[PDB]
């Protein structure tokens, strides 16, 4: 804060401030999915008969 | 024989009948050409 150093002593020296780092590197996602080429033979729920 | 009858106004008597259902939810109409009818619905639930 400041507290009260008297005008007869030098006083203490404050450490200024600062210093904080961090890392958040990798991440990933990959939704592979199949087309199923033999699924197209039968009738889909759509595509009215 | 001697009757001398004069007819005045008549009555109406229609129903209190208004659909509210053929006009709110069933707005779309289709005819048929087949015998049976399917009603498919795909369950949409991705992973």
């Amino acid at each position: 804060m400041a507290l009260y150093v008297s005008p007869i002593v030098s006083g203490e020296v404050i450490r200024s401030r600062g210093g904080s780092t961090s890392e958040f590197t990798p991440g990933y996602v990959k939704p592979k999915h199949e087309v199923n080429p033999q699924m197209t033979l039968r009738r889909l729920p759509d595509e009215d008969p | 024989m001697y009757t001398t009858a004069q007819l005045l106004a008549a009555n109406e008597q229609k129903f209190k009948f208004d659909p509210l259902f053929l006009r709110l939810f069933f707005r779309e109409s289709y005819p048929f050409t087949t015998e049976k009818v399917y009603l498919s619905q795909i369950p949409g639930l991705v992973n």
